[PDB]
C-alpha cells in the first residue's frame, strides 16, 4: 500500500519514451546468479522505478475532449489522454534530412528575371468554342484536340511537335541533378 | 515640451502615463536635446519588429502647438 | 475603367499611380505603403468590410463581414 | 503501376522519421534456443519487425556490406544477428544504420540461465503496444558502452513516437539493469533485461489520482553479456542527431496574437535641464 | 580604363551567361530589378505612332 516511495539519488525521466534512468548504488552480491534473491530484488527495483514514473506520468497535464465517439480519427469524449512532452532523451535518426534536393536552373531564370510562380487555379479552362470547361491535359485534355479534330497529316505532325517537346521537358529535368 | 516643468512632474507623468500607453519623456531642440537617443532605440526596435515589412512609417500626432 | 490615373509633379506631368475606382476589400493588418512607392491607389472610401449575404436555401440575408 | 512510387516515398527520408523496422536475421549458427529468444524478443517488437527465414554467412566484425545490403531492400534499420560459437554463446549482435550504413554493431550474448515467453505465466495485454522503459544503474548516464546500450534499447523498443498517450495502454515495462556497479578497469558487467507487466492497485496515501502500481514477469528473463563494439565515426553521429529545423521579442500569444514586447530603455531625467526661464529665477523678486 | 568597362564589370561578378535576361539601364550601381523598379517612375505613359494608333497602352489602362 506504499506509493510514495523515494531512495536517496533523483530519478531524471524522458516521459517522451515513458522512460524512467535510475542512477543509484547496485551492489554486486544482491545481482549475481549467485543470489537466488535476485528476481525479487529486480523486481522490486524496477517496481519503484514504475511507481516513480507512473506517479509523474498520471500528474502529467492531459486533455480531454468533447468530441463524440463517431467522430474523425481522434478521442472519444469519455477518454482522458495523457498529453507527453516530446522525448528528452536524444537518439539517432535512421536517414539523414531530406535536404539533399536540389535548385534547378528555371528557378535561377525565374530568380533573376522577375517572374513569379503561378496560381494554381485548376485543370479545368473555359472552352469557349463549345461552352463546356475542357481540362488543359489528361484525360481529354484541351491539348489532345487535335488529335481527333476532323480538320502528310497534320494531326500526327502535332502530335510529334508535342511528344518531343515532352522529351525536352525531361531532358531538361534530368540534366538538372547533375547540377 | 518636457523641459518646461519640473523633473518630478515629468517623471509622474510618464509614470502614470505608462499604466495606459507606454510614453517617453522628451525636449525637443536640435541642439540640445533629450530623449533623442532613446526614441531612437524605441522606432528602431520597433523596425525590428516588422522586419518582413521592409519600410516602417512613423506618424506623428497631437494639438497644433 | 478599374484603374484611374492619378497625374503628380508641379505640371502634372507624371502618369504612374494608378487609383481603383471599384470597391475592394483589403485585409486586417492593412498598412497605407509610402505615398513615394505608392501606385495603386485603394482610396480608404471605397474599402468594404461587410457585406450582406443572402442564404439561399434559408431566405434570409445576413450582414456577415 | 504507381503503387511502386509511394513505396520508394516511404522509404525514403523524412522530416519526421517513421518508426524504426527491426530486421531478425538468423546468421550460420542459429541454435534453437536462439530462434527462440529471437521469437520472444521480435514478438516484443512487433508489428514493426521482420523475420528472416534462412541460414545467412554473415561476419558482422569482417564484412559489414551485406548487413548494408538488407538494410537497404528491408527498409528496417534495426538489425539483429543470430550467431553462436564455442568463443561466444547464444549471441546476439544488434545493428544499428543511420542512412543505410551502419551506426552500430553491439555484440550480447545470452547467459545460460534465461527464460522465455512460454517459461511464465500470461495475463490480458496487447500485441503492438508501447512499452515504458527503466534503467537502472547509474553507468547508463555516463558510460560509453552503456551509453551506447540505452540508447540501443530505447531506440529499439520505443515503437512510435507519441504526444497523447491512452492511460489504458500502459500495460508493460521494460527492465534493464547493470549487473552491478563498478570501476574503471574493471570488466564491464553484463546488463539484466527483464520484461514485466503493470497491475495497478488502488492506494489512498494520495487519492483516488495515483494507485499503487506492482508488477509481474513476463516473458524475456535475458542476461546480456556485452562483447565486440562498432562505435560510430564522430562526423557520422554529429550528422545524425540534425534536427529538422522546423523570434527575440515576439510570442505567440495565447489566442495566436504575434506580440512584440517594445522595451524602452531608462529615462533619466536628472541629466535634463529644465529650461532657466525668468520666472523661475529669485533674482527677479518682488517686495 | 579596362577595368571600368562593364563587360568587365560582368566578367569580375560571374553573371556573363545572362544576356537574354539583362535589362537595358543595368550597371554597377542598379542591378536588373533596380532598374525595373525605377523604371515605375516613368511607365504609365502609352505609346502612339505618327498614324495615332496604339503600339500599346499605359501600364495598367488596357481597353481589352
Amino acid at each position: 500500500l506504499p506509493v510514495t516511495v523515494e531512495k536517496p539519488i533523483p530519478v531524471v525521466y524522458d516521459l517522451g519514451n515513458l522512460a524512467a534512468f535510475d542512477s543509484n548504488v547496485l551492489d554486486k552480491n544482491d545481482l549475481d546468479s549467485s543470489n537466488a534473491r535476485r528476481e525479487e530484488k529486480i523486481k522490486s527495483l524496477t517496481r519503484d522505478n514504475v511507481q516513480l514514473l507512473i506517479n509523474q506520468l498520471l500528474s502529467l497535464p492531459m486533455k480531454t475532449t468533447t468530441e463524440s465517439v463517431g467522430g474523425t480519427g481522434g478521442q472519444s469524449s469519455v477518454m482522458t489522454l495523457l498529453q507527453l512532452p516530446d522525448p528528452t532523451t536524444d537518439l539517432p535518426r535512421e536517414k539523414p534530412l531530406p535536404k539533399a534536393k536540389a535548385m534547378t536552373k528555371w528557378e535561377k531564370f525565374a530568380a533573376k528575371k522577375g517572374i513569379k510562380p503561378k496560381e494554381r487555379a485548376g485543370k479545368m479552362i473555359y472552352d469557349e468554342a463549345s461552352g463546356e470547361w475542357v481540362p488543359k491535359w489528361g484525360y481529354k485534355g484541351a491539348n489532345k484536340k487535335l488529335d481527333d479534330q476532323w480538320l502528310i497529316d497534320p494531326r500526327t505532325l502535332n502530335r510529334a511537335e508535342r511528344k518531343r517537346l515532352v522529351k525536352k521537358n525531361e531532358k531538361q529535368q534530368r540534366r538538372n541533378m547533375k547540377n | 515640451k518636457c523641459d518646461l516643468v519640473p523633473t518630478w512632474v515629468a517623471a509622474a507623468w510618464v509614470k502614470h502615463l505608462s499604466k495606459e500607453r507606454p510614453t517617453l519623456a522628451f525636449h525637443a531642440s536640435i541642439t540640445n536635446s533629450f530623449g533623442k537617443g532613446s526614441l531612437i532605440q524605441l522606432l528602431r526596435q520597433f523596425s525590428q519588429l516588422h522586419t518582413d515589412r521592409k519600410q516602417i512609417s512613423v506618424g506623428f500626432i497631437g494639438y497644433p502647438n | 475603367e478599374m484603374f484611374k490615373v492619378i497625374k503628380t509633379g508641379k505640371s502634372r506631368s507624371k502618369s504612374w499611380k494608378r487609383m481603383i475606382t471599384k470597391h475592394t476589400f483589403v485585409g486586417e493588418g492593412f498598412t497605407r505603403r509610402p505615398v513615394k512607392m505608392e501606385r495603386i491607389i485603394r482610396p480608404s472610401a471605397l474599402r468594404q468590410k461587410k457585406a450582406n449575404v443572402t442564404h439561399p436555401e434559408l431566405g434570409v440575408t445576413v450582414f456577415l463581414p | 503501376n504507381a503503387r511502386a512510387k509511394r513505396a520508394l516515398v516511404k522509404r525514403e527520408a523524412k522530416l519526421v522519421e517513421n518508426v524504426k523496422q527491426a530486421l531478425f536475421i538468423p546468421g550460420q549458427s542459429c541454435n534453437k534456443n536462439l530462434h527462440d529468444i529471437m521469437v520472444d524478443l521480435s514478438a516484443l517488437k512487433k508489428p514493426d519487425m521482420k523475420r528472416f527465414n534462412r541460414k545467412n554467412d554473415i561476419h558482422p566484425f569482417e564484412d559489414m556490406s551485406p548487413l548494408e545490403f538488407f538494410s537497404e531492400k528491408n527498409d528496417c534499420s534495426l538489425m539483429v544477428l543470430m550467431t553462436s560459437s564455442k568463443k561466444r554463446k547464444n549471441n546476439m549482435t544488434f545493428i544499428r544504420t543511420f542512412g543505410y550504413k551502419i551506426y552500430d554493431m553491439i555484440e550480447l550474448m545470452v547467459a545460460d540461465n534465461f527464460k522465455l515467453l512460454s517459461d511464465f505465466k500470461k495475463l490480458t495485454f496487447t500485441v503492438g503496444l508501447k512499452p515504458m522503459f527503466t534503467f537502472q544503474g547509474a553507468a547508463f548516464d555516463t558510460h560509453p558502452v552503456y551509453k551506447q546500450i540505452k540508447s540501443l534499447f530505447l531506440d529499439f523498443f520505443r515503437g512510435e513516437s507519441t504526444d497523447l498517450q491512452d492511460v489504458a495502454g500502459l500495460q508493460h515495462v521494460i527492465s534493464m539493469t547493470i549487473q552491478g556497479d563498478f570501476q574503471d578497469g574493471e570488466p564491464l558487467p553484463n546488463v539484466l533485461f527483464r520484461v514485466y507487466k503493470l497491475k495497478s492497485y488502488k492506494s489512498d496515501q494520495g487519492g483516488k489520482r495515483l494507485p499503487r502500481i506492482e508488477l509481474v514477469e513476463i516473458g524475456p528473463r535475458l542476461d546480456f553479456k556485452i562483447g565486440r563494439i562498432h562505435t560510430p565515426s564522430p562526423d557520422m553521429v554529429t550528422e545524425a542527431h540534425k534536427k529538422p529545423k522546423q523570434k527575440k521579442n515576439v510570442e505567440l500569444d495565447i489566442m495566436g496574437d504575434k506580440l512584440g514586447r517594445i522595451h524602452m530603455g531608462k529615462q533619466d531625467l536628472g541629466k535634463l535641464q529644465t529650461r532657466k526661464m525668468k520666472g523661475l529665477k529669485s533674482k527677479f523678486d518682488q517686495g | 580604363g579596362t577595368g571600368k568597362k562593364e563587360k568587365s564589370r560582368r566578367i569580375r561578378e560571374g553573371d556573363t551567361k545572362d544576356g537574354n535576361l539583362r535589362v537595358k539601364g543595368e550597371n554597377f550601381y542598379r542591378d536588373s530589378k533596380r532598374v525595373k523598379f525605377l523604371n515605375m517612375y516613368t511607365s504609365g505613359k502609352e505609346i502612339r505612332n505618327k498614324k495615332g494608333n496604339l503600339i500599346r497602352a499605359a501600364s495598367f489602362q488596357d481597353s481589352t
